[PDB]
RNA sequence: GCCGGGUGAUUAGCCAGGCUUAAAUUUAUUGUCCGGUUUAG
């Protein structure tokens, strides 16, 4: 019973909750955000009244839906660093990604997967769930529902959906000495054996067709790389020695910013700008602050840190 | 420049002229000691005439500011370059095409071993058929 | 197409009194005409020509199926890669089907190399089979051919 | 193909950054003389001029006979050798298909190009769609493009990626706007139908007449005579 | 209309003929195309980019308006 | 041999000036106001 708990928690009468149930799939706002380079991107976000009931639903369903341990996105106590620590000691790397990953998830497949787990729900639960977590673009007669992004409940649903695909691909890659990992809609493989990575594009396609109908591979974003060129995994560089790094350009970015700060020629906005980047770099590396102290002295760094 | 470019590929001719008739225009060639008309040429010379004339017209039209318009960029695709050409002309067509237009990328498909005798090893791709994993497929191999 | 229809109707039977049926069809056409006029008259003459099959009545050793097999094996002699050629009826129309390896191809999907050979050989044997209607092996007539 | 507040990021001399800088600058000044004499226009023109057009690589999946295959092309000359029925033409039509969308978007934006015919997809049972991908490198600037078609009778959709070509075409049109006699790239295709070669008294010639079609056939010979 | 000039009073009538054609097409069938402005009819001056025609139809107190425009080849913006 | 990648140190410092190291034809850095990770008030 889920409708009763929601009614009790938010103190909704029968009529108000019926109205919210009817008008829920249309309380979204569409807007554009700039692109790094040239272009634009389109997002859709719900209202404040719907967001805090979506978070409640997610908190209610979290301890009952299994999730594979190879997905390092939107998970507790996991991040980019734990994703990159898997491939930090391998030579050859291959990267692939999907095509319109989020809007290919529909309530038919969500309820099909939900029925297989053995959890039984009444008609009322199915009706409330369908009308609360999905978006309806187009006119009022569209009768099509997609998840979208920018909604607090989409990432968990997507992670739960791709469980079978993760499980089946894992034990196929393990038997051939290949490391595998997925982040949102990005998939990475890495290994040391020569001429073994040319066979996986057909395998992933067969798995995608067999385990989750509808999805497909964007074939224009496939990458092969080795130790003779640039290597990075989701924004962190891998030196040939086998250590994580941020890149030489950013190191000289920060060294020059701090040197210009020592002469008192930095605006107050750039201080808050650089402090976050410094903290992130220190977390990624573990020895950035020691090098800075060994170069400029602890007195100046401490004064800069306590500034503002 | 256009006339000499066309004459570069047909060494057996002397000059090309445009003569105004009473009611029409005529292009007159001269092979050996006999004047010829555009309709009295063989198939090979017609093919070369049309190919080179079209390429020169396109290049000149696209690059008006250049002092020498034959140095533009682009890409050109040709299928079965050895149509209606005897082996004597087959051996020298490639290097003349590359020499006349030096800043144009070329993609060419061929059929005969005569042309293969005058190409560098770094620009040859050879197609093959190989059955792998029970499925027949096509492969490309460098020499 | 015509040679195939004749092959099916004549050698493989499945036609009963074909001449009588054609005469009945012409009679029904005349009844409809009594009940576009030039087209109807031409169709009536075509029905009479079909009814003249009994008048022809040869069914000799060089029957329609023998000619069909000779034509097909003649074409297949020049194309060693292929396996078989057939004429498929579907959607109220006829189409040619070729088999290569493990994939069936139409006629539009061939390359220029086999298009040229198929056209030249088919036309040459068409004229040989058509202008010598008496020889036991029709590819034994006389003539002169010029190819550039 | 739009404007931005020019996110700082890190220092670079990419052609894209110059394009964005010029777009940001032109949104403020109104006088055309200043724009026509600004240093950003000079930087953009010099970068566009010294860059050399060069197609980098191509890949084919499930198109005609070819099942899965990738090629890399040299920047000056490439030759394919094979026998009959080995897909020598298929590569050429694939390249002409991908180049047609760039040809179309220069005349006028958001104009469609050439699609995949319904009889080109592979005839095997297990296929569902066909795709072609490509990449164009302008010295240090990279673009890519994907064209695909789903097999008739299926009920799963596929789209095309056309951000790169639209963005590249906008640079050419913007440079063509502020320069009197700007040049354009040359694209041509000489199919096997050159065999067919064997008026209203046009008076005006321009550089956009050669962009009517990528292939060469019939009336081009007639016009060549009129031009000569 | 009275007067003599090089542009010719005929062309104004042509403009009206273009507009009415669209009205007729939509009556025959929904969303049927009409008559476009060909590229060679745009002005040849160096300071032009597009050409347009604006018309208005009155029916008692019911007002409608139609705009038809075409831009030159290679224009940065389309209309 | 050559070219292209990795970066501790160096410099009124995002340019440059030096010492190391890596290789089948084979990366050209990404989306906020949502989600999870880092720091802080
Ligand atoms: N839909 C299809 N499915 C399978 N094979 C196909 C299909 N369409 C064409 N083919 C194959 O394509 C082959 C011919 O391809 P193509 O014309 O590219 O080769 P080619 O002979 O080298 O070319 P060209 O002579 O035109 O220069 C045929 O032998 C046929 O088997």
């Amino acid at each position: 019973q889920l409708t009763s708990k929601i009614i009790s928690k938010f103190n909704y009468n029968r009529l108000a909750f019926q109205l919210l149930l009817n008008e829920a799939p249309k309380k979204y706002k569409v807007y554009y955000i700039p692109k790094r380079g040239a272009g634009f991107r389109v997002i859709a976000q719900p209202t404040k009244e719907l967001k805090n009931v979506q978070r409640f639903i997610v908190s209610l369903l979290q301890p009952k839906l299994p999730v594979h341990h190879k997905a390092m996105a939107y998970e507790y106590k996991k991040s980019i660093k734990d994703n990159a620590l898997l491939h930090k000691d391998n030579n050859y790397i291959l990267k692939m990604d999907f095509q319109n990953f989020f809007n290919k998830i529909k309530p038919d497949i969500f309820f099909s997967k939900l029925e297989n787990t053995g959890l039984k729900l009444d008609s009322f639960d199915e009706n409330t769930l369908r009308n609360l977590l999905f978006w309806r673009p187009g006119k009022k007669r569209s009768t099509t529902l997609i998840l979208s992004v920018g909604a607090p409940s989409s990432p968990f649903i997507s992670n739960f959906v791709m469980y079978d695909f993760d499980k089946s691909l894992d034990d196929w890659c393990r038997n051939n000495g290949i490391t595998y990992s997925r982040y949102a809609d990005d998939i990475t493989f890495s290994t040391n054996i020569k001429d073994i990575l040319c066979r996986v594009p057909k395998v992933v396609k067969k798995m995608l067709s067999l385990h989750v109908p509808g999805l497909s591979i964007n074939e224009s974003k496939t990458i092969f790389t080795s130790m003779a060129h640039n290597r990075h995994v989701t924004g962190v560089t891998l030196t040939p020695q086998g250590n994580l790094s941020i890149g030489r350009d950013r190191k000289r970015m920060l060294f020059a910013k701090i040197h210009k700060y020592s002469l008192g020629l930095l605006s107050s906005e750039e201080i808050n700008k650089t402090k976050g980047m410094i903290a992130f770099a220190n977390y990624l590396e573990g020895d950035f602050l020691l090098r800075l102290q060994k170069k400029y002295g602890c007195e100046l760094i401490t004064k800069f840190l306590m500034e503002g | 420049s256009v006339i000499n470019t066309i004459l570069k590929f047909l060494p057996e001719f002397q000059w090309i002229k445009l003569v105004y008739g009473d009611d029409d225009y005529k292009i007159i060639l001269k092979k050996g000691e006999v004047e010829l008309d555009i309709q009295q040429l063989s198939q090979g010379e017609k093919t070369i005439f049309t190919l080179v004339g079209d390429l020169a017209r396109r290049l000149i039209l696209l690059n008006p500011n250049l002092s020498n318009p034959l140095l533009g960029y682009g890409i050109v695709l040709i299928d079965e370059i050895d149509l209606h050409l005897h082996p004597q002309w087959q051996q020298t067509i490639i290097e003349r095409l590359t020499s006349t237009f030096p800043n144009v990328q070329f993609v060419i498909t061929t059929h005969s071993p005569q042309v293969l005798s005058t190409v560098s090893s770094r620009s040859v791709r050879i197609l093959q058929e190989v059955e792998v994993d029970g499925v027949n497929d096509l492969i490309v191999s460098h020499p | 197409v015509f040679l195939h229809n004749r092959a099916s109707q004549e050698k493989l039977s499945e036609s009963q009194t074909t001449i009588n049926a054609l005469f009945s069809d012409i009679q029904s056409l005349k009844a409809t005409l009594t009940q576009v006029i030039k087209g109807l008259e031409l169709s009536l003459k075509e029905k009479l020509n079909y009814m003249k099959s009994l008048q022809s009545g040869e069914h000799k050793f060089n029957n329609a199926v023998s000619l069909y097999d000779s034509v097909i094996n003649t074409i297949l002699k020049f194309l060693p890669e292929f396996q078989w050629i057939k004429l498929v009826y579907g959607d109220d129309d006829y189409k040619i089907i070729l088999k290569k390896g493990e994939v069936e191809l139409d006629i539009q999907q061939l390359s220029q190399g086999e298009k040229t050979i198929f056209t030249l050989v088919g036309d040459l044997a068409r004229r040989l089979i058509l202008l010598n209607p008496n020889l036991s092996n029709p590819l034994l007539g006389y003539g002169i051919v010029l190819i550039d | 193909m739009w404007s931005h507040p020019q996110f700082e990021k890190i220092n670079k001399m990419n052609l894209e950054t110059c394009y964005v800088d010029f777009l940001e600058l032109e949104s403020h000044v109104i006088n055309e003389d200043y724009l026509k004499e600004s240093v950003e226009l000079q930087k953009l023109i010099s970068t566009l001029n010294e860059s050399k057009f060069h197609l980098n690589k191509i890949g084919i999946h499930d198109f005609k006979r070819i099942r899965e295959l990738q090629i890399s092309l040299e920047d000056d000359l490439t030759v394919f050798v094979g026998d009959n029925g080995f897909g020598k033409s298929t590569i050429l039509d694939a390249i002409a298909i991908v180049l047609s969308w760039l040809r179309s978007n220069i005349e006028k934006e958001s104009k469609p190009g050439t699609y995949i015919k319904s009889h080109e997809v592979n005839n095997s049972v297990d296929v569902e769609y066909a795709s072609i991908d490509a990449n164009i490198k302008l010295k240090d600037f990279n673009t890519s493009i994907l064209i695909t078609k789903a097999k008739e009778g299926a009920y799963y959709s596929r789209n095309n990626e056309l951000l790169g070509v639209k963005k590249l075409a906008s640079i050419y049109r913007l440079v063509n706007k502020y320069v009197d006699n700007a040049s354009l790239p040359l694209m041509a295709y000489y199919s096997i139908a050159r065999s067919y070669i064997g008026a209203k008294t046009k008076t005006v010639w321009s550089k956009f007449d050669v962009y009517d079609e990528i292939e060469f056939d019939r009336n081009d010979f007639t016009d060549f005579f009129q031009w000569l």
